[PDB]
RNA sequence: UAGAAGCAGCCAUACCUUUAAAGAGUGCGUAAUAGCUCACUGGUCGAGUACUUAAGCGCCGAUAAUGUAACGGGGCUAAAC
């Protein structure tokens, strides 16, 4: 998995996440990107499922960059309890994504194969996506 | 998306015009059903006889001939027609065409010897005619 | 030559709401600065910009005509929304049309090299080259075919076949752009 | 047979049609037949 | 639209065509056929030929263009040359015989099927395993051949059944094809 | 077979599996020219250079490193 | 590899050639082939076709139990937007 190896505080308050993305919204390290069309949370584990999909589809053609790291605990109270004590315990990790986050970046392979692989990745994420070529190079 | 097609068509027209200007005599053959091996053998025989046989687009050939003052019947271009240019042995080319017509289904649809549009009968007579 | 020309007209709106209304009318707000002039605020036709400069780089140079004047401008910046493919501001840096100037220009690699075919190792030492020209003649990107480059061969900077009025500017002329070992 | 919600061509010979208001796939490879749920 | 909708209709000399008040009558050597034509499409007979066009350009009219062109063409080809669709009965002990205006089919079932032939249609035999339905209307001919085929649809393991002659039956294997 | 003739000439008995990288030998230019001239009966080329190129392409497909 | 002939699988097709045009073969089926087809190209006919993007309405997805029962109802193709 993907998860931070040390935290100042184990639990943090669930904010309201809203607005488009004003940063991390441009293709930087690669050729093709997987932008999101929603604002939501992507778990670490869906992240690695999409990463397997892309990497396995790509027969050594190129490289894959993951532009999000979860670093947000998601707590869940024990199964059968009431509303009493408080802030149960970390269960899994979430990453925040907003409308316009690049979220995934690919290098090396032909555009057709990249589009296929990256629809194969989008099939496993909880948000609508769009595949973008640099739109300023080819 | 159309400039590339225009360029390819222009190159084809130029090559065909070079062949048509280098060929003293010309003919068109409908070779429908002429197998790959039969076509290879017929082309080899034409090359041995010094003729150049090749498939030319009907519309391009008609436009080029209209430019070059080739007033033939368009029926010669009707049907998949290989244009064979022979400049020296017209009798040899016609005899080879007759031999192919005997040994296969190829037909000598049209001919142009000294600017003379040779129909089926004239072409057959010329092919049966011997060399100098 | 037209394909490097761009029609604009002046705007005096200057607000977030005003800019949104303009882009709804399918135009693009833009500003021009440089040469010590007062900034010029103008607007551009989005369809024209998309049609002509769909592939614009840092090194693209073009001509702005307001019907009454001509300007030679670099596309210094363009605020793009990727999700909706929407340009929503352009920054044009003006330069003098007749003053020689330097600029790093990227390379574009074409062909399959014999050395790499036979077991060569690509090492792209230089991703760009410093060239020199008048603004209107700067190359968008400089091409390089690797096909004759065999094993154990490096590419000299002079080896780059260059457009007409474009000239090398590197202090190190003999540095290698791409090597195949 | 494959009463699905996503009906897609499987081989290049599959073809998409729309009949009486449902989307269907028809092919020579009867194993490829389909209708939207 | 597409070229079939606009392709002109030749009229054979022996064949007469007439249009009136949303109806078409085609009278030929072998019979007479009638058709309805919808308001949005206009059918014209000129110079010994039939042409079709549309007053509107709605998609219903677009489809109607080709539909009625094709129907009238099949309406003219029928009255001149007639339509014929053929069939083959393949299988052990399967037989077909004719008496008057009906056919008797032996198709393995515990009852021998009688089959009334609808009027306007003739049936021709070739021995006792080959059939050919002939008639003036392509629609009717296809209908009859289809309903006969439905009497005993073919199967893939041995080709048994009643097949269209032009049809190609995909074939499977049974016991011995799975041999290891 | 041209593959058999080339293997005999260069001492090749079993074709190299990775003919793209694992070279099985070198096909000399003169030997390739001789082989092409010998086998020109079955080759439909009109140029000796074309026949030699056909031989060289076959050698590359077999994995034999082209002779410079 | 026991058999791979284009189609258990591996390396690539930096194999040229007569080159119409023909991929180190698209699919089916063959123990392996054979065989039947495709990409490509020539004729016939005759201008839009072939793949995507943006906006407005749509279709399937759409599925619980006393009775149509998710416009108030009748009804409405506008009496909808
Ligand atoms: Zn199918």
């Amino acid at each position: 998995m993907l998860s931070p190896k040390k935290v100042k505080y184990r639990k943090k308050q669930r904010g309201r996440l809203s607005g488009e993305a004003q940063k991390g919204n441009k293709i930087s390290f690669g050729e093709y990107g997987l932008v999101s069309l929603e604002t939501n949370f992507i778990t670490a584990r869906q992240i690695e499922a999409a990463r397997i999909a892309m990497t396995r589809k790509i027969k050594r053609g190129g490289r894959v960059w993951i532009r999000i790291f979860p670093d947000i605990p998601y707590t869940k109270k024990p199964a059968e309890t009431r509303m009493g004590k408080g802030k149960g315990g970390v269960d899994h990790w979430n990453a925040p994504v907003k409308l316009g986050t690049v979220m995934f970046e690919m290098s090396g392979v032909v555009e057709e194969l990249a589009q296929e692989a990256m629809s194969l990745a989008s099939s496993k994420l909880p948000v609508k996506t769009m595949f973008v070529v640099r739109r300023d190079l080819r | 998306m159309s400039a590339k097609i225009n360029a390819k068509k222009l190159e084809m027209f130029d090559l065909l015009k070079q062949f048509i200007d280098s060929k003293q005599n010309l003919f068109f053959l409908d070779y429908r059903g002429l197998n790959v091996a039969q076509l290879t053998e017929l082309r080899n025989k034409i090359e041995g006889e010094h003729g150049s046989l090749k498939v030319v687009k009907n519309n391009i050939m008609k436009m080029v001939l209209k430019e070059k003052n080739i007033n033939v019947v368009d029926s010669c271009l009707v049907g998949p027609t290989v244009v064979v240019t022979a400049l020296e042995e017209a009798n040899v080319i016609a005899k080879i065409f007759y031999d192919f017509v005997k040994s296969s289904t190829l037909k000598v649809k049209g001919g142009f010897v000294l600017g003379e549009f040779y129909d089926e009968a004239k072409v057959q007579a010329y092919s049966k005619l011997p060399t100098k | 030559e037209n394909s490097r020309v761009l029609s604009c007209q002046y705007r005096s709106s200057f607000g977030s709401s005003n800019a949104r209304r303009i882009r709804a009318k399918s135009e693009i707000p833009a500003v021009v600065y440089g040469q010590g002039k007062d900034v010029s605020h103008l607007r551009i036709k989005s369809s024209e910009f998309n049609k002509k400069f769909a592939k614009f780089t840092d090194n693209t140079v073009l001509i702005l005509d307001d019907g009454k004047l001509e300007r030679c401008v670099f596309v210094k910046d363009a605020a793009e929304n990727i999700a909706s493919k929407l340009i929503y501001h352009i920054d044009f840096y003006e330069v003098d049309r007749n003053v020689e100037l330097e600029k790093y220009v990227p390379i574009k690699l074409i062909g399959a090299s014999i050395g790499v075919k036979e077991g060569g190792i690509l090492t792209v030492l230089k991703e760009q080259v410093k060239v020199r020209s008048l603004p209107l003649d700067l190359p968008e990107f400089i091409e390089l075919d690797l096909t004759p480059v065999n094993k154990g061969d490096s590419v000299l900077l002079k080896d780059l076949v260059l457009p007409s009025n474009v000239r090398l500017a590197e202090n190190d002329e003999n540095l290698e752009v791409v090597i195949i070992k | 047979m494959k009463v699905r919600v996503s009906v897609k061509p499987i081989c290049e010979k599959c073809k998409v049609i729309k009949r009486k208001g449902v989307l269907r796939i028809i092919c020579d490879n009867l194993k490829h037949k389909q209708r939207q749920k | 639209m597409s070229r079939i909708g606009r392709l002109p209709i030749k009229i054979p000399d022996a064949v007469k065509v007439d249009v009136k008040d949303n109806l078409v009558i085609v009278e030929g050597i072998r019979g007479r056929l009638v058709q309805d034509i919808k308001d949005s499409i206009n059918v014209k007979v000129e110079n010994g030929s039939v042409i079709v066009d549309r007053v509107l350009n709605d998609k219903k009219a677009k489809a109607y263009h080709g539909l009625y062109r094709s129907l009238i063409f099949n309406m003219v080809k029928g009255v001149t040359e007639g339509f014929s669709k053929s069939l083959t009965i393949n299988g052990i002990g399967y037989r077909v015989e004719q008496q008057g205006n009906s056919l008797f089919l032996s198709l393995g079932y515990s009852t021998q099927f009688e089959y009334v032939i609808p009027d306007g249609i003739s049936v021709k035999l070739d021995g006792n395993t080959k059939i050919s339905v002939e008639g003036i209307d392509k629609f009717k001919v296809g209908q009859v051949a289809a309903e006969i085929r439905s009497l005993k649809k073919p199967e893939p393991y041995k080709g048994k059944g009643i097949k269209y002659d032009n049809e190609v039956i995909r074939r499977k294997v049974g016991k011995s094809g799975v041999k290891k | 077979p041209a593959s058999i003739l080339i293997k005999k000439a260069i001492g090749i008995e079993s074709g190299s599996k990775k003919s793209n990288t694992d070279k099985v030998g070198t096909i000399s230019k003169e030997k390739l020219m001789e082989i092409a001239r010998i086998k020109m009966s079955d080759l439909n080329a009109k140029s000796e250079s074309a026949a030699f190129k056909i031989i060289a392409g076959s050698a590359r497909s077999m994995g034999v490193e082209v002779e410079k």
